[PDB]
């Protein structure tokens, strides 16, 4: 997830199908 | 291969002898004995419709 | 189980015709091969005759109407008789019965002197 | 010793071909972004042996020309080939042959003192050189044997400290060296306030940009950071706002357990490789071989092995294969009846004494025992037979001797004329030639059912650990 | 009981020729068929001619047609093969073989060989 | 009409030498090229060396560079072969053949050949 | 004459195009045929003997 080069650097990192646990950290459906 | 050969203003590099392009195809050769850039460009084609 | 005993083993002058004899045991040896081989000292064993099952018995090519392997007694006896002895004779003869096959399965038995002199 | 951080550095041009305008992926050698580079400083002597393990990127912040070469070698005690790269003060000396390098070489070729044959020798003139600070970037590969340098110019005002600069320099290729001896070390040679800062490289993929000249204007490393990776996957270095799928997180394994069966007892390829001479063609001996650990390496000394050629296997990867139960079939044959010996093929010998399946999985091995199994007499122990009605049937032995038929007339059992013995004899004379010679071959033939098995390579079993991401390596699934 | 003597050279120009002579000793080659099989190195059999004894016709294989001949003889038992035309593809083990046309298809038995080397 | 002469020895020790004379006679060896062509058992044949007659180089193979020599007589047309540093993986047969350089490519005819044995 | 020299040129590419219109040679009759210039057919040696 990217809010646009333009506003800022920073990003967000989202994995699909895990649990957090083997891989600001947040467990979603 | 097959194409024209014209003049360039392409400024190329000392150590660079070829060129390509998006397609990955020949755009752009240079001649071994005199340095100069030419310019590979297929002649006309098309279709022909009736 | 297995000690084929031979015998025959002795002194015979060129030209005489020696008849040699392995007595095996009382068992089913039949039914399989029976071959001879001599052993001069200081070589490989050579191949003598064989004793097939069928009653066809195949003799080396090189000692060609010169030896013979005759088994008409049927009973636990089989005979190899050898005419024209020649001086090479001298050597240690052996009847063994699981040859062409053997290196794992192959019963050397017992082996008597033969010399030409 | 220090280290430094690279700020986007050593970034040259992967290939000869000029571009303008575009976007393009290479996924050869380079400095990774952001990386932990070596700060030998020299004012103090520093001039220490370093790896050379893929490229190497040495800078130069250099002043009066301290730096004057570079030493490649493997061993560098003039037992092995060596490259030496010298610039005095005009020219270029770069040459591959077998100095010896003293402890600490330095410049006068005080860098050795022997001088052996060598086979390469350039002294391409061009030498590779006070307001502001020098930088020589210098990118040394050895990649399919032609050492490639690129090299790299760069007038840098000095900051606060001696820190890499925060910007993009694109090296331009130098030579073409035909070289290629193994290269695993290499040092710096000095003359007598420096410093360099040589990294290491390693395979990445780079995103590079061509301006309208034909210069690379900047580079991502696709794999730095999260970013950097939806840029590449992107082919674009400005993605919009959204959300973009870039890669996938796998779980990369731990270990490597094996876990195969509890077989200690040594295989028995020693009574079917080195027993009495041999057995006959016709009564070729089958052993079965089971409860086992198959060393298919002491193959390889107690009998020298020829042409190995193995049918549904491949001839290595032997010993982590587990089979069930396997056969040794081993007869001994002429020398050019050994191509009859393979599925498909015909002859006299292949289908009369022994004849392989169309879906034989096995391997079959003859080597010449033209020392053990011949003689100067003639060689009459070894039969073959020659005449039969039928083909043999694949794996079956024929043991009767039932006399042979040619015409119409009834033998029955008299081995005369048109009755002729269906067994013969060979001849092995250690004066006939190489086609003639006898050959001991063994067939091995495996087979691979839904059963414990007990025959496989000798790979020590390892502890079962569980709950964990491991490489499982079991009898036949890995 | 029966043997074959084989006889010839061991080297021939590619483009040359060489005299090949087949010397058999006590047969039956008055109904009998005499040829010649090679024995290629890489390779298996292969038939080259055949030369029938009740009729005196010689025949001949499909690439071997007009560079081949051969020679009967009769009063001493010997074959002649006048090779012509040779190149580096004729490598071969030549094998002097006579069996019995009115038997089975396969030789009865052969003789012990003769190498040639052509290239 | 145009025969040659070979000679040599017959088992030589993996490390020792070996006298080898091709004689040649009624020859124009004044221009043409004589040299070995070895037949290593199994395979084909193969280049050794190269001698010319017009100025005298000598011209080795890849891997005989440091291990053979060659002396050229013309008194009594013969050539001597000192082969040195011998090893086991030197079985072939030798054959001292005689072309004309200003010809083709392939020599003209051969010898009949020597072996050797080094085991 | 009688002693007419005898040097080996190899190693390199002989260009004869470069030995005509120069005090021109008259009787360029060849045994070894060759009309390109007696090149596109490389060989092995060559002996000039002069
Ligand atoms: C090659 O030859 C041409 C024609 O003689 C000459 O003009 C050119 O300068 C030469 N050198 C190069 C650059 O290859
Ligand atoms: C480089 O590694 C050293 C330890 O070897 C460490 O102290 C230093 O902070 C590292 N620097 C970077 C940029 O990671
Ligand atoms: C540099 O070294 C080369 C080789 O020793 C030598 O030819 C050259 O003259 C040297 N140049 C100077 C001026 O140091
Ligand atoms: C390319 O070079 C020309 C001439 O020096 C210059 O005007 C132009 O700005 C350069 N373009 C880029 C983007 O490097």
């Amino acid at each position: 997830i990217t809010p646009g080069t333009n506003t800022s650097n920073q990003v967000a990192v989202l994995y699909q199908g895990v649990n957090c646990t083997e891989v600001n950290v947040f467990q979603t459906r | 291969g097959t194409g024209v050969l014209t003049e360039s203003n392409k400024k190329f590099l000392p150590f660079q002898q070829f060129g390509r392009d998006i397609a990955d195809t020949t755009d752009a050769v240079r001649d071994p004995q005199t340095l100069e850039i030419l310019d590979i460009t297929p002649c006309s084609f098309g279709g022909v419709s009736v | 189980e297995v000690q084929l005993v031979e015998s025959g083993g002795g002194l015979v002058q060129p030209g005489g015709s020696l008849r040699l004899s392995c007595a095996a045991s009382d068992s089913s040896f039949y039914d399989y091969e029976m071959s001879w081989v001599r052993q001069v000292p200081g070589k490989t064993p050579e191949w003598i005759g064989s004793m097939y099952p069928s009653g066809r018995t195949y003799i080396n090519p090189s000692l060609k109407s010169l030896v013979t392997i005759s088994r008409d007694n049927s009973e636990n006896m089989l005979y190899l008789q050898m005419n024209s002895l020649r001086a090479e004779d001298t050597a240690m003869y052996y009847c063994v019965s699981n040859w062409a096959s053997g290196s794992t399965g192959d019963y050397w038995g017992q082996g008597t002197l033969v010399t030409v002199s | 010793p220090a280290y430094t951080n690279s700020f986007t550095r050593g970034v040259y041009y992967p290939d000869k071909v000029f571009r303008s305008s575009v976007l393009h992926s290479t996924q050869d050698l380079f400095l990774p972004f952001f990386s932990n580079v070596t700060w030998f400083h020299v004012i103090r002597f520093d001039n220490p042996v370093l790896p050379f393990n893929d490229g190497v990127y040495f800078a130069s912040i250099e002043k009066s020309n301290i730096i004057r070469g570079w030493i490649f070698g493997t061993t560098l005690d003039s037992k092995t080939q060596s490259l030496l790269i010298v610039n005095n003060a005009t020219n270029v000396v770069i040459k591959v042959c077998e100095f010896q390098f003293c402890n600490d070489p330095f410049l006068e070729f005080r860098v050795y003192s022997s001088a052996n044959n060598c086979t390469f020798e350039y002294v391409s003139q061009p030498f590779l050189m006070g307001n502001f600070k020098n930088l020589r970037e210098f990118v040394f590969k050895n990649i399919d044997g032609y050492f490639k340098i690129y090299s790299k110019h760069t007038p840098i005002i000095v900051r606060e400290p001696e820190d890499l600069p925060q910007g993009f320099s694109a090296l331009e290729p130098l030579v073409d060296l035909p070289i290629g001896i193994n290269i695993t070390r290499f040092q710096t040679l000095l003359a007598l306030a420096a410093a360099y800062y040589v990294g290491y490289l390693q395979p990445r993929t780079f995103l590079l940009k061509y301006n309208e000249n034909g210069t690379i204007t900047d580079a991502v490393d696709c794999a730095l950071d999260p970013l950097s990776e939806t840029k590449c996957t992107l082919k674009s270095f400005t993605v919009e706002k959204g959300i973009y799928q870039t890669s996938n997180f796998r779980v990369q394994p731990t270990e490597s357990i094996v876990r195969f069966p509890n077989i200690t007892n040594l295989c028995p390829f020693d009574e079917v490789f080195n027993a009495t001479r041999f057995a006959s063609v016709y009564a070729w001996n089958r052993k079965r071989i089971s409860n086992c650990v198959a060393d298919y390496s002491v193959l390889y000394n107690l009998a020298p092995f020829f042409t190995f050629k193995c049918y549904g296997v491949s001839p290595t990867k032997l010993n982590d294969l587990c089979f069930t139960n396997v056969y040794a079939d081993s007869f001994v044959i002429r020398g050019d009846e050994v191509r009859q010996i393979a599925p498909g093929q015909t002859g006299n010998i292949a289908d009369y004494n022994y004849k392989l399946p169309d879906d034989f999985t096995g391997c079959v091995i003859a080597w010449n025992s033209n020392k053990l199994d011949s003689k100067v007499s003639g060689n009459y122990n070894y039969l073959y037979r020659l005449f039969r009605k039928s083909n043999l049937k694949p794996f079956e032995r024929d043991i009767s001797t039932e006399i042979y038929q040619a015409g119409n007339k009834p033998c029955n059992g008299v081995a005369g004329f048109n009755c002729y013995f269906p067994l013969r004899s060979y001849s092995f004379r250690p004066t006939y030639g190489v086609g003639h010679q006898p050959y001991r071959v063994v067939v091995l033939s495996f087979e691979l059912l839904h059963a414990p098995a007990t025959v496989c390579g000798p790979k020590k079993s390892t502890n079962l650990v569980k709950n964990k991401c491991v490489n499982f390596n079991f009898n036949g699934l890995k | 009981e029966v043997q074959l003597v084989e006889s010839g050279g061991g080297l021939v120009q590619p483009g040359g020729s060489l005299r090949l002579s087949c010397a058999a000793s006590d047969f039956y080659f008055d109904y009998y068929e005499m040829s010649w099989v090679r024995q290629a190195p890489g390779q298996g059999l292969e038939w080259v001619s055949t030369i029938s004894g009740l009729g005196g016709a010689t025949y001949y294989a499909d690439s071997v047609k007009g560079r081949f001949t051969i020679s009967r003889d009769n009063s001493k038992n010997t074959l002649y093969l006048q090779m012509n035309s040779l190149r580096a593809e004729d490598t071969a083990l030549y094998y002097c073989a006579t069996r019995s046309p009115f038997g089975d298809y396969a030789f009865s038995y052969w003789g012990q060989g003769t190498l040639v080397t052509v290239s």
